[PDB]
RNA sequence: UACGUUCGGAAAGGAUAACCGCUGAAAGCAUCUAAGUGGGAAGCCUUCCUCAAGAUGAGAUAUCCUUUAAGGGUCCUGGAA
RNA sequence: GACGGAAGGGUUUGGCACCUCGAUGUCGGCUCAUCGCAUCCUAGGGCUGGAGCAGGUCCUAAGGGUAUGGCUGUUCGCCAUUUAAAGCGGUACGCGAGCUGGGUUCAGAACGUCGUGAGACAGUUUGGUCCCUAUCUGCCACAAGCGUUGGAUAUUUGAGAG
RNA sequence: GGACGCUGUCUCAACGUGGAGCUCGGUGAAAUUGAAGUAUCGGUGAAGAUGCCGAUUACUUGUGGUUAGACGGAAAGACCC
RNA sequence: AACCCAGACCAACAGCUAAGGUCUCAAAAAUGUGUUAAGUGGAAAAGGAGGUUUAGGUACGUAAACAGCCAGGAGGUUGGCUUAGAAGCAGCCAUACCUUUAAAGAGUGCGUAAUAGCUCACUGGUCGAGUACUUAAGCGCCGAUAAUGUAACGGGGCUAAAC
């Protein structure tokens, strides 16, 4: 249940570390995004030197989320903070690590690269 | 149209054989039987009489009494409806639940839960005031009409008032199975009424 | 295509008609059509 | 990608639909080789 | 007297073969108002 | 009022005509059509003849002299020799084809067109681009014969579509025609 | 209670706007129109849902009762109201 | 579509001073809408110097929808992300006996300018009470009495309406 | 003005608690008040109609809600002259 | 309230009239001769315009007018050129170019780099008398289009119950 101004860890190996959404993508009215879903984000804070600069504006799909969403079977898996990937405009993931685990509804929104280059998929 | 007088019996969940859940509403049938019929050329239209779990002794009046005196062992009614355009039966009958085994969707009319004197804002999805800043405007319709012109308020605007219990049909619930011996239907979602209220199923339209 | 208020013929091989009430041009260069407004 | 749905029906036919006339009216309409069942859209056949 | 009633009672038979002159059977127009907001249903001659 | 109007109307042998009561009756080798006329409009029968006259002088009687006319004439040319309207398919991978009583167009959409023919009119193939509409009435004729040009009206970059054969379509040009 | 779950926004038919016709005039031609005859849309009327015979136009009908009966109300224990 | 001509709309800025000074509370914002079509998008077309795609222009059509933030009291405007599209107007420039007082429009104080001064200034900044238990009409709901032609108890056709 | 932390201020509201409101019993006002078997729409009119014209709608009478109107009540407008 | 008719001493269950109307609501009309198809009547401009009634001119004709159809629609001569190309058709000067002359313009339009090609004006047959362009008067059509609800005859309705 990300929405805007919410803040983000960025698990990738791209630079930066915290992000803040500022839009919702996909949607007129569209309040809430999910894991899966693809959010316009600006970049808080980095590492210095990095190809990433503070204060950019890039898309990011959603990895893991501290809310909830119901499974098909009945499973729910709740993470322990917000967290995103950044993306290119191929909406691929720009960097080439993944760290940390990743909810599995990256499988079914068709982001399998990530899904790899994930840790653990729960 | 098919139908038959059920009891919301309650909702629980069932795990499909993959492991798919599905929640579904629990419906009981008593036995329905057909109480009368009703003809074009005698009464304008064509319809079954159809009627349900039965009254006690000491609280049928002598109409309804004489309702069933030429049917044979059937006992009065307490709950009685019209199926309009049926045919396949006559008085005296008796309507199993497998009348569905066929059916992958069907139709479920209740009396919607009743919630009393409400207000605006859960009738209506009416916003309210900020609770700060200030205000002193909560839960409040806001403005109603508009100011000389028309110098009166619309017919049919949204106030405060009662809600719920009305008739409600709702469309289209996948049936997810049938068990004759204990009488009962399960379909997936929600069914209008409260728990023991008697809801009406048919044949989906569609 | 010319909802116009004055319909006159552009080129000789328009026509004038009146059709259900209203006054129309036909022609071969379907680029003259025209009706009244 | 989630596997590109082969157009099915319930019965084990495919859905060719077609478009029948009749009378000025125009009419596209769904069509099972399967079963016959003639209906419109194939929302309703699976 | 126009205060009582005097006159006779009246059947008439045949109401649906009443005939029209001019373009009415296309163009005559009975209205009716719900008194909500914007509903004024009209309804010309044939369906009525 | 114009020459069309009252020009008379020859009978041949084969064919028969017969008026009354507001109504005409035209019977041929090939079939039999019916007409209504107006009350303003008189029809006449001799020497083998059809003759039309007005018993007034208002602009619809000077009209309808005309349109009985014409159309008993068309009512009569009709049961003798029968009206045809044909018409061509142009393009590529367009196809008829006939079963029965309907006709299967492939024109290029996703589905493949059936199209009943209604009863009193009959169709001709000449391979798969070229079609002949025969009947008796030449109202059906053009009417069935529009209804199918309305499935795939032609098109003026490449002559695409269902044409009249009669008809010539005016061309554009594409890319090439703009050529500098 | 939704921050949840489930379902619904169709399809089809009739008359039609703009548009396109067919057969044919007035005006030997031509023309969708003047006699007729048609196609044609998130639009209109049916269709989906809710209310509805105080609709005084007060409907239809199945059964009970025939000088206070049938039946209803009050009282009391209570609800899914 | 140059230079001109003939009209509508009564929304902008005005004219006029006809209703109102024993009081018609003035600008925005929030909540709540409704109506017109001169249609932003979705729908149905005509023509293009319309290849397709993407358009331009024009006709018909108001059923539904027509965004969130940074700046400003702001209407407006600008800017950043969007969306199939982020329409134009009326209704006391909708809506304060519904809310908000930021601004406008009191008495404080300071600054700029003018006046000898007292003071003045649609010049600027800050502080600066928003009253009232609903009689009728209107509307949202539930009942009492009564009629429906013998009196009651149930099942329903349906005008009409949402 | 900006940053950090914190939060129902907001997306977005829901539930619970306490005093009123609701019913009954006792006690018991106020301002206002020419009356009234006071419907609406389209028009006209001291130029925004409960009282007029045309048309439409509406069985009779209450109670609980909400103020759109009666240019509401309160203050012989404080602004202008 | 201001326009039109008409100056109230009082009473009457008397008559004739003005303005205004005579289908009905709602007291009062019918007959004759024309127009109107748009419900115009029952709002309005410029302009567009084979609407129609009536009247009057110019073109034109029983020696074959218009329309349709069947043919010709030519040559000298790319008319002179401008221009890179103009052949009838980017454009300029005129066609005071005659000729076999049916009749054929220094070519009407479309389309061609320029031509070609397809057609027109004109003329011959077929058929057979009004046709082709304007003017005057009476009713009409589009133009005609805002917001609480048909709402610009009072309404019902009316093709006269309109003028
Ligand atoms: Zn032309």
């Amino acid at each position: 249940m990300i929405q805007m101004q919410t803040y983000l860890t960025i698990a990738d190996n791209t630079g930066g570390k915290v992000a803040q959404c500022i839009k919702v993508l996909g949607g007129s009215k569209r309040r809430y995004a999910k894991i899966g879903d693809i959010i316009t984000i600006v970049v808080k804070q980095a590492i210095p030197n990095s190809s990433v600069k503070k204060g950019d504006v890039y898309k990011a799909v959603i990895v893991r989320t501290s809310k909830e969403v119901r499974r098909k079977n009945g499973t729910y898996v709740r993470f322990d903070d917000n967290a995103c990937v950044i993306l290119d405009a191929n909406l691929s993931p720009r960097g080439k690590r993944v760290f940390g685990p990743v909810a599995r509804e990256l499988r079914d929104a068709n982001f399998m690269k990530v899904v790899s280059l994930a840790s653990e998929v729960i | 149209m098919l139908g038959l007088i059920g009891k919301k019996v309650g909702m629980t969940q069932i795990f499909q054989k993959n492991g798919i859940v599905v929640p579904v509403t629990v419906i009981e049938f008593q036995p329905n039987y057909i109480i009368g019929k009703k003809t074009v050329d005698r009464d304008g239209y064509s319809a079954l009489i159809a009627g349900s779990v039965d009254l006690k002794s000491s609280k049928v009046s002598k109409p309804i009494k004489g309702q069933y005196k030429s049917l044979k062992d059937i006992e009065p009614k307490r709950y009685v409806i019209e199926l309009k355009g049926l045919d396949g039966y006559d008085a005296g009958d008796e309507i199993k639940v497998d009348v569905f085994k066929s059916v992958k969707y069907v139709d479920v009319t209740g009396t919607t839960k009743g919630k009393g004197f409400q207000g605006a804002m859960k009738r209506h999805n009416f916003s309210g005031g900020p609770s700060s800043h200030g205000s002193k405007f909560h839960r409040h319709l806001g403005g109603t009409g508009q100011a000389t012109t028309p110098a009166r308020t619309f017919k049919g605007t949204k106030m405060a008032g009662r809600m719920a219990g009305n008739q409600q049909t709702i469309q289209n619930l996948e049936v997810v199975l049938i068990d004759e011996e204990k009488r009962a239907l399960l379909v997936k979602g929600a069914v209008p009424g409260a728990k023991g209220s008697f809801v009406v199923v048919k044949k989906s339209k569609k | 295509m010319k909802v116009r208020v004055s319909v006159k013929p552009i080129c000789e091989k328009c026509k004038v008609i009146k059709r259900k009430g209203v006054l129309r041009i036909i022609c071969d260069n379907l680029k003259h059509k025209q009706r009244q407004k | 990608r989630v596997g590109s749905k082969e157009l099915i029906s319930r019965w084990g036919g495919k859905i060719i639909m077609k478009s029948k006339f009749e009378n000025g009216k125009i009419k596209h309409y769904a069509e099972c080789q399967t079963s016959k069942n003639t209906a419109r859209k194939p929302r309703d056949l699976f | 007297t126009p205060h009582q009633d005097l006159g006779d009672n009246v059947i008439i038979i045949n109401a649906s073969k009443v005939k029209l002159t001019g373009k009415k059977y296309q163009q005559k127009l009975y209205y009716r108002h719900s008194r909500y907001p914007g509903g004024l249903y009209s309804d010309t001659f044939r369906t009525l | 009022m114009s020459r069309i109007g009252r020009l008379p109307i020859k009978i041949p042998d084969a064919v028969k005509v017969d008026v009354k009561d507001n109504l005409v009756i035209v019977e041929g080798i090939r079939g039999r059509l019916v007409q209504d006329i107006k009350d303003s409009i008189n029809v006449k029968v001799e020497n083998g003849s059809v003759i039309v006259d007005r018993v007034l002088n208002d602009k619809k009687a000077k009209a309808y002299h005309g349109l009985y006319r014409s159309l008993i004439f068309n009512m009569v040319k009709g049961v003798t020799e029968g009206f045809s309207k044909s018409l061509t398919i142009n393009g590529i991978g367009y196809r008829v084809e006939q079963q029965g009583n309907s006709l299967f167009l492939s024109l290029g959409y996703s589905t493949q067109f059936e199209y009943v023919i209604p009863d009193g009119i009959s169709v001709k193939l000449d391979g798969n681009t070229k079609i002949s509409v025969e009947g008796i009435d030449k109202f059906k004729v053009g009417q069935v014969a529009a209804e199918i040009r309305s499935l795939k009206k032609p098109e003026p970059y490449k002559g695409k579509g269902i044409k009249y054969d009669n008809e010539v379509i005016r061309r554009k040009v594409g890319k090439s025609g703009v050529k500098k």
